[PDB]
RNA sequence: GGAACGAGGUAGAUGAAGAGGUCUGGAAAGGCCCGCCAUAGGAGGUAACAGCCCUGUAGUCAAAACUUCGUUCUCUCCUGAGUGGAUCCUGAGUACGGCGGAACAAAUUCCGUCGGAAUCCGGGAGGACCAUCUCCCAAGGCUAAAUACUCCCUAGUGACCGAUAGUGAACCAGUACCGUGAGGGAAAGGUGAAAAGCACCCCGGAAGGGGAGUGAAAGAGAUCCUGAAACCGUGUGCCUACAAGUAGUCAGAGCCCGUUAACGGGUGAUGGCGUGCCUUUUGUAGAAUGAACCGGCGAGUUACGAUCUCGUGCAAGGUUAAGCAGAAGAUGCGGAGCCGCAGCGAAAGCGAGUCUGAAUAGGGCGCAUGAGUACGUGGUCGUAGACCCGAAACCAGGUGA
RNA sequence: AACAGUGGUAGGAGAGCGUUCUAAGGGCUGUGAAGCCAGACCGGAAGGACUGGUGGAGCGCUUAGAAGUGAGAAUGCCGGU
RNA sequence: UGGUUCCGCAUGGA
């Protein structure tokens, strides 16, 4: 037989054309520069869901390092002495989160200087 | 597998092919095919041969489609031994379902299709069915015609396919000596 | 007839170029970038040994094909016949016989 | 050289059965519960999908006048032969030689080109050809059928297309246009069941509007079914006038919203990271090539041959062709063929034994150990335009001072 | 059930989803079908399904054989802007 | 170039 096929190419570039729904200028109507920020935004939204696993890493540490320096001690000076005399396996996340309450995070930070 | 027929050992055994079965099928719907289908082309093109290279080429729109389907024909044959071991297969179906049922004679007078709804009524046979008469009994070929199930057969021209489709059969029993000479 | 399902590894989907990045070969579609001479066949010794051994009936039995000039009778195999052609080890084992 | 009796062909005639009851609708041909016809439920219309609503079909019969076939008569015509080869006949510039062409060692074919014969005891051929042997009579002329093909004309079918397709052409198309001329060569379908196609009123010069009417629908009003996208707009929630960005992506307040209820939706001040896409290259960000955008169309499989895998039937036996019967069909009927069951030389012969070879020695090959085969799917490899697209030239027939 | 393993072009092998069509059955549609526009759902991908508007005549589903192919690129061709 | 029962168009030959 003969297939004309119309039914076909529009169901399969609406569903482009719906994921570029916010983007500027023409990136948002014309098809044929709508798939490479398509193609793009699956791309960085792969190696961007790996800098923010580790860039709250950096966010954690700077804050611990302000909360320590309360006590005169350093962020490497803290933590050399968090895992020799206590045993806990704590989050720089955890151990973090609790900065606000100075008493809790006080209480922790006596055990760093008793075993150095 | 005698009994009592109805007024109103190696056909039809075990064993069933299958494999056989569905091709002797596969090469009874291409022949019923009748493919007369062409297209033109780049060369049977009432076009032009000047440089407007070429005015009815395959990416113009004026022109003809690069390949396409030409005038062929597909006809294909199995053995001998592949064509005959295989409607008593499709028989074979239908002598475990009781799909097969026995007549004597076929027993008319004239053409009236009335009597043969009240034929089907006293079978009790619903949808689509087959009339299998060894004489070509003209009473029954010159009925029944018209009513939109059922169809007659002279039982020499039986195929594998009727009996797929029409799924119950009304065989006179002096066609059922007939179709083991040449089956 | 409702399902007519084929034998299992019967058939196979027909292999295509053009039709996709990630099916395979679509970009370059995997393409890269004397005169007469009598002949009396084989007439096995162990075929006659399946039965008046002539070549008349030989011929109908499906023992000979072909009918060139006349019939030669080998001893290949291990056992009235009316012929013309007869090797030496056919005739001493027809006659050991 | 005529005349009757049939079959046709071109015009038609006849033709069975429900307003079933009820539901929704603009409108029943639908549902729902019923009845009926059939040698007839093939199609086409009917306000929606009809067997019974029509036009028709199956059936049967029909043509004054033409023609088209035949059967029969009129009619017309006209010897077959027993034995004798006593004597004549049986196809003369030919059967043949030389010279040179052509096209199927070398006939042959066939022309010119000059020579050139006998003939029933005969004559001819059986590969440039010499002696036996079979088959047949040259140089007179006519001959149907079975085949090849269609501009046409009837009846019909499509695993054919449905308006960028199918013919170039569904429409006042070889037209309009282009060219002195030969020649080239388009574009363009759709109101509604019906024309019921807008009486009248209002603004305006009119077009075009707004009411009113028609209609089931005016969002159906003449390029009029459905009406997408690019493009152009008008409103409205949230941002934006100290800011250097392949424009996005994670983190993220604030603010406005309420969903196919879900760790919601829309905007996002600001921080982090981030050299488009395809083709090609040793190699890209390139200024190496290509795209203004949107939509449509647009490029690897068809019978014919090879070879292997798979599936299947039968299996040391497997298989039919053409063709004739049967809906252009399966299916029979066809045993003519092919392939296989076994081998070696540049030239001939037995058989599990060799070709070159005194050789009973080396070397050659092959079995022992044995399955093909008929189709089918796919894989490649072929021949033909053979991935698609794309030169300059060459020849034949023509048109132009 | 424990291990072992999973970058990838040329290229090789395997498993799938779709687009028209003629039938064996089975079944929705004038209480509204295709097509069109929306959406904050489902599946490992290609892709499906359900509500709502618009449309005024048809479509579709496991099951088998065929597919005039499923487009973003040709200094593509026709139309529209 | 020459060795050699190499074959030899119904039956004999080259």
């Amino acid at each position: 037989p003969r297939v004309k096929g119309g039914t076909v190419t529009r169901k399969r570039r609406k569903k482009v054309l719906k994921l570029a729904k916010g983007y500027f200028g023409s990136k948002h109507t014309l098809y044929k520069v709508a798939n490479q920020q398509v193609m793009k935004s699956g791309n960085y939204a792969f190696r961007d869901r790996r800098q923010k696993k580790r860039d709250f890493r950096k966010l954690w540490i700077t804050r611990i390092n302000a909360a320590a320096r309360m006590n005169g001690l350093s962020y490497s000076r803290l933590m050399h002495g968090l895992k020799l005399s206590g045993i806990e396996v704590n989050r720089k996340m955890l151990a973090d989160l609790a900065v606000n309450d100075l008493t809790a995070f006080n209480q922790l930070a006596d055990a760093a200087k008793a075993q150095l | 597998p005698k009994v009592a027929l109805y007024n109103q050992a190696s056909v039809f055994g075990i064993e069933p092919n299958e494999s056989v079965v569905f091709d002797a099928i596969l090469m009874q719907r291409a022949s019923l095919r009748q493919g007369t289908h062409k297209v033109k082309n780049r060369s049977e093109v009432r076009g032009g041969g000047r440089k407007p290279g070429s005015i009815r080429s395959p990416q113009w729109r004026g022109g003809g489609v690069v390949f396409g389907p030409t005038p062929r024909s597909y006809s294909y044959k199995l053995p001998k031994k592949v064509r005959r071991l295989a409607i008593k297969s499709v028989l074979s179906s239908k002598v475990i379902d009781n799909n097969i049922i026995v007549l004597e004679d076929l027993t008319l007078d004239t053409a009236k299709t009335k009597e043969m709804a009240a034929i089907l009524k006293g079978l009790s046979v619903e949808k689509k069915a087959l009339i299998v008469t060894a004489d070509a009994n003209e009473a029954v070929a010159l009925s029944a015609r018209n009513i939109p199930g059922v169809t007659v057969v002279e039982a020499n021209g039986i195929n594998v396919l009727d009996v797929v489709n029409h799924e119950k059969l009304l065989i006179t029993k002096a066609a059922v000596e007939k179709v083991e000479e040449v089956l | 007839l409702h399902e007519l399902k084929p034998s299992e590894g019967s058939r196979k989907t027909r292999n295509r170029v053009g039709r996709g990045i990630g099916s395979g070969n679509g970009k370059t579609a995997g393409k890269g970038h004397n005169i007469n001479r009598k002949e009396y066949a084989v007439v096995n010794l162990d075929k006659l040994n399946g039965f008046e051994v002539t070549p008349e009936l030989l011929l109908e039995t499906g023992v000979i094909s072909k009918l060139n000039a006349g019939v030669k009778i080998l001893g290949n195999g291990k056992l009235t016949v009316k012929a013309n052609k007869f090797s030496a080890s056919a005739k001493e084992a027809v006659e050991a016989a």
